[PDB]
């Protein structure tokens, strides 16, 4: 006897979206668009949005 | 320790005075800090030690 670990029945996933609105300025961030140059501190297991130029693009592998 | 640790503790008592001119300035850099960390709507932990207050009078 062997019960399902979680994940086997999920057909499913999360996701997860931030704010950068006049709610930030109505009462009190965490999406500023910071670059990437001053990110290495503090900002390792955190939610940051950066943003950029996207290149060398691979393909889709199933995992 | 207690020969190690001896002139450690002598020392403990007396460099207070070789920062008489600092410990303003090491709580004068932070509370804006967490002053303005709490109202956003950044230093690091730089303590300069000069050789003046340390040549003296300790030998």
């Amino acid at each position: 006897t062997e019960l399902f670990p979680p994940n086997l029945t999920r057909r499913y996933f999360l996701y997860f979206k931030p704010l950068s609105q006049n709610c930030a300025r109505r009462y009190r961030i965490s999406s500023k668009p910071l670059s990437v140059r001053q990110i290495k501190g503090d900002f390792l297991g955190q939610l940051i949005t950066v943003r950029g130029i996207i290149t060398r693009v691979s393909d889709v592998k199933p995992a | 320790p207690d020969a190690v640790f001896g002139d450690r503790v002598r020392r403990f008592q007396e460099f207070l005075d070789t920062f008489t001119s600092y410990r303003d300035s090491v709580r004068s850099i932070q509370v804006y800090n967490s002053n303005n960390a709490a109202n956003y709507n950044i230093l690091p932990h730089r303590i300069i030690i000069s050789l003046d207050d340390l040549r003296e009078f300790d030998r």
